[PDB]
RNA sequence: AUUGGACUCAACGCCGGACAACUCACCGGGGACGACAGCAAUAGGCCAGGCCGAAGACCUUGCCCGCUGAGAGGAGGUGCAUGGCCGUCGCCAGUUCGUACUGUGAAGCAUCCUGUUAAGUCAGGCAACGAGCGAGACCCGUGCCCACUGUUACCAGCAUGUCCUCCGGGACGAUGGGUACUCUGUGGGGACCGCCGGUGUUAAAUCGGAGGAAGGUGCGGGCCACGGUAGGUCAGUAUGCCCCGAAUUUCCCGGGCUACACGCGGGCUACAAUGAAUGGGACAAUGGGUCCCUCCCCUGAAAAGGGCUGGUAAUCUCACAAACCCAUCCGUAGUUCGGAUCGAGGGCUGUAACUCGCCCUCGUGAAGCUGGAAUCCGUAGUAAUCGCGUUUCAAUAUAGC
């Protein structure tokens, strides 16, 4: 009915609680219209994996999202993981799947983390101060 | 809360040592109930602890009460469980006979012998402080497992340290102690 | 010559005369003083020889006139009082 | 639904903004044209409508962000405050022109007062919808599958 | 609807679940409504020194990370049953509190 | 307990750099010297 | 007086040392300060005033230790007497002991050659065999799965409180409710060069194949030996001796460490359409706050003032992140791109703001225009960058963390 996961692999914060139901075809993405999706210059980086699964599928669809937080860019490819994980979860084939994983994952963990912890030293965590 | 309670089992009976080391002192552990706060000493030799008529017990009250808040101001004496076991009377011991007139090239190395005969994986006990001359040296015996970095200097093992004060300087002793557990059997 | 001509600066209120002066004067002199430049002021309203010891007083209106003695590290220094330099501090001369 | 969110907040904001220019109960008090948009800036607003437009933008960060304290807002209207060769602190807005702004708001009935700031009126959200309603009326043409079908 | 919160946050967490399970064992017992063990965040609480004592010494700083396990739980309330969970022989290393929300 | 550095730490007299943070009120070397009986470990 | 320690690495944002009183350790001026002993002759207090910065400090007055020694003590000395601590050789793999054995002997062999490894890590062959400390193992950091897991975290349907009417609901998770799926923090599994295709030898060891969260130190960290470097540590701490024992003890006042012809080290800002106004969106965590951050209300232009609310803190607040991006507005030049000095002015912090503070507002808008020799940091969410808490707590951080 209903799919509900935040798992994206969590670039830095993700905070991005899936929501994808099956109506009339009027999709809501995060309480916006996806016609004048207000984010627009980050839409283009999260609209990839449904402009994959097809303008049919997606009009069949209907998806809502809840958030908390994360970073701009961590916000626009985690929900991008999010939004995909909830079209696999629905009733659907394994190409999808393939076509997901061809271009650039988009349903696995972001190897590099959060951050690394510098240490005292220098100003990050592998650069160091100047030695004349 | 956590942080009062540390100091004041980190400080308590270690500021006694001022004028309890006579007495044999060996540390002590903090049994908080609710109803008092209990303060423990071990003795090696509490003669001197029962006092001249109470004059020894009866000095352990005023600091405890006046800037610690604390109810019922008590310490029972005891005596370690082991003698050798605990490292800091060990120490006391080794600083004092050289101190008396013990052999103290031989001082150190029958404290290490008795030791490591008392059930230990390894002890070792280094001498830093001028001894003879005018130069600092040192002294240290390496006998039985004592492991230096991880875990076990961390909890496993413990030191036992005291002072020496002599005409020329004043030194003690780094008496390194771990009990007989088997860490990994690889 | 603060705030009206000089004849009168001497015969002005303290709060009138503080407005007179700066912020940092006003609130120097708003939360009270403490015993030393009380015992300045009432020696300055006595008449006597003064030697004020403080480097950061500020000069009243009908102070003036009468030289104040500063201490400088080195002991003391006279220094003379005009219009010019009533409301200023009293280490602004010997440094 | 005529929410604000199916149409951009630009032309939201700007209907929002005229709407109060219509209005007299807002009006620019008096020190509009001496004091600047707060502390975090280097000169006063050039452009001509900045007190409505400023009013509607209030509105429109109370209806989207829940009831807002003045301080919370002046904390929202911040900038990169520049003090030469220091660390450039983002300081705060500005309290009196933000407070003359919410009680112009609360005069003209679209905020309202809570004790946690003042969350935008019923009133107000419902003409906020038939104005969505307007400007999504420009646009009623873009998606037609949207009715009951 | 009637509850006793019982909040803790100390420095060993393994007798601090030991208690947890107690009191569970004590509501199973008396069949008292419960909420269950519920792993609040940890306060992480740090405070770093540098290591060398004297004026020449390069970088060298031993960071104070401690942990401050919290704990929060809800259990009904009844005379026989606080008293019981009062008597409970909970180790030093946690502190306990109540809220005899009714 | 208002001041530059009129408070002293436990133990050490000392008028200058001086753990008061956490309510401790240790200089920095007996901090660091008695933080592991104290309770305090360098976990990390 | 502009106090000392420190002088390549490994001194010069270091001594948490960002010194307004303390910090204080240089000094001006006082004043108190010798446990015991010898010896001169128990002193102070107490009206007021004289002077005294002032201090019943001591005096005219009201009026119930002089000193040495030995002491404490001494931020005086010697880090070249030390204890203990740390830089550094240095993550460096080294250091080694037992047995026998070669050697007149200091010493040798093990501790060697071949590969291998992050490593004396390991295998293979040896007059060598075994063993310890370092190393690794070990403890941590966080990511894939689950056991229970909800408050003050959470809405994810269940249902309400107001509008859209095109119709599910948009807003509400305060709540009833549901912990359906999640973040969850206590116990556990995972990814061992394990299998397969190359190499090395058939060993120790080595590449893509795995639909797999990390394939072959998953990724980053603390601990880091035998010793020296007579390295720093008498200035965190205790301490030997020489010394100071009425000053190098000891308590405030003022100055000073900020003084500056000046050499040098590291930091903060700067010259484009990659830039000044106006909006837009929610954004991050670490970590503070109850004797302190601040809720909302009122007042001003600001800093801020009153009142009043939340917080013993997954409640609450510092708390907006900036950098950003866009209808856009914005303009062509070394100037709205670019801001050091100084003059009036209002602030809170403090017992005190001239020396010696920071906040705020205005007017002067300058120097200057990507910087040679030389160097310097750095291999993935790392350099760089943009701002953020915290520590030096009264402010002030261009600073460290
Ligand atoms: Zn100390």
């Amino acid at each position: 009915m209903v799919k509900v996961v935040n798992s994206s692999g969590k670039h830095k914060t993700a905070t991005a609680r899936a929501t994808v139901m099956k109506g009339t075809g009027k999709v809501r993405i995060n309480k916006i219209p996806l016609e004048l999706y207000t984010p627009e210059l980050a839409m283009m980086k999260i609209s990839e994996p449904l402009l994959i699964a097809g303008n049919d599928v997606v009009s069949g669809l209907d998806i809502n999202v809840d958030v908390r937080g994360g970073g701009i860019i961590g916000q626009a490819n985690a929900v991008r993981t999010a939004v995909a994980r909830g079209i696999v979860e629905w009733t659907n084939d394994t190409a999808i799947r393939d076509n997901f994983a061809a271009y650039d994952r988009n349903l696995l963990v972001s190897d590099s983390r959060q951050k690394e912890s510098k240490n005292f030293g220098g100003p990050g965590a592998r650069a160091k101060y100047q030695k004349s | 809360k956590f942080v009062n309670d540390g100091y004041v089992k980190a400080s308590m009976d270690e500021y006694f040592a001022e004028q309890l080391s006579r007495a044999g002192y060996g540390g002590m552990e903090l049994n908080r109930t609710p109803m008092g706060t209990q303060i423990v000493i071990y003795s090696e030799k509490p003669g001197m602890v029962i006092g001249k008529a109470g004059k020894v017990i009866r000095k352990l009250t005023r600091d405890v009460a006046n800037k610690y808040s604390l109810e019922n101001p008590q310490i029972d004496a005891q005596e370690v469980k082991r003698p050798e076991l605990n490292a800091q009377m060990m120490a006391s011991r080794l600083a004092a006979s050289i101190e008396r007139g013990w052999y103290f090239r031989k001082a150190g190395h029958n404290t290490l012998r008795a030791v490591m005969n008392a059930g230990a994986l390894g002890c070792e006990v280094v001498i830093s402080g001028k001894l003879t001359g005018a130069r600092s040296r040192v002294e240290k015996f390496v006998d039985g497992y004592i492991k230096h970095s991880g875990n076990p200097v961390e909890e496993v093992v413990d030191e036992g340290f005291a002072v020496a004060v002599k005409k020329l300087g004043t030194l003690g002793c780094k008496v390194r102690i771990i009990q007989p557990g088997v860490v990994l059997p690889d | 010559y603060r705030g009206k001509t000089v004849s009168e600066l001497q015969e002005l209120s303290l709060e009138e005369f503080a407005e007179l002066l700066p912020s940092r004067e006003r609130r120097s002199l708003k939360r009270g003083f403490t015993d030393g430049q009380k015992k300045v002021l009432h020696e300055f309203k006595e008449g006597k020889k003064i030697r004020t010891h403080h480097r950061d007083m500020i000069i009243l209106p009908e102070m003036i006139g009468k030289t104040i003695e500063i201490h400088n590290g080195k002991g003391f220094v006279s220094v003379d009082l005009q219009p010019e330099m009533v409301g200023h501090r009293f280490g602004e001369f010997a440094p | 639904m005529t929410t604000v969110f199916d149409v951009p907040a630009t032309e939201m904001i700007e209907k929002l903004a005229g709407i109060l220019k219509e209005d007299d109960k807002i009006v620019p008090p008096e020190w509009a044209g001496n004091v600047k948009t707060g502390v975090h800036k280097e000169l006063p607003p050039t452009n001509d409508d900045w007190w409505y437009i400023r009013c509607a933008a209030v509105l429109r960060k109370i209806y989207t962000d829940g009831p807002i304290g003045i301080e919370r807002l002046r904390s929202v209207y911040g900038g990169k405050k520049d003090n030469g060769s220091k660390p450039f602190h983002k300081a705060k807005g500005s309290g009196s022109v933000a407070r003359k702004t919410v009680q112009q708001l609360e005069a003209a009935g679209f905020l309202q007062k809570v004790k946690d700031g003042r969350t935008v009126s019923a009133k107000g959200r419902s003409m906020m919808d038939n104005a969505a309603h307007e400007l999504k009326l420009e646009l009623l043409e873009k998606i037609p599958e949207l009715a009951k079908y | 609807m009637q509850k006793a919160r019982i909040r803790l946050s100390g420095i060993s967490p393994k007798d601090l679940d030991g208690v947890c399970n107690q009191v569970k064992s004590i509501a199973e017992r008396t069949g008292v409504n419960i909420s269950g063990p519920v792993p609040l965040p940890t306060k992480k609480l740090v405070v770093p020194t540098r290591k060398s004592p004297s004026g020449d010494g390069t970088a060298t700083w031993d960071h104070w990370e401690m942990r401050v396990h919290k704990r929060l739980i809800d259990i009904a309330a009844d005379e026989r049953a606080l008293r019981q969970l009062m008597r409970i022989q909970v180790p030093k290393d946690i502190n306990i509190e109540i809220v005899l929300e009714g | 307990k208002s001041g530059r550095g009129v408070n002293e730490c436990k133990r050490c007299g000392r008028k200058q750099g001086l753990v008061r943070k956490y309510d401790i009120y240790l200089c920095r070397h007996c901090f660091r010297e008695i933080a592991h009986e104290m309770g305090f470990e360098k976990y990390s």
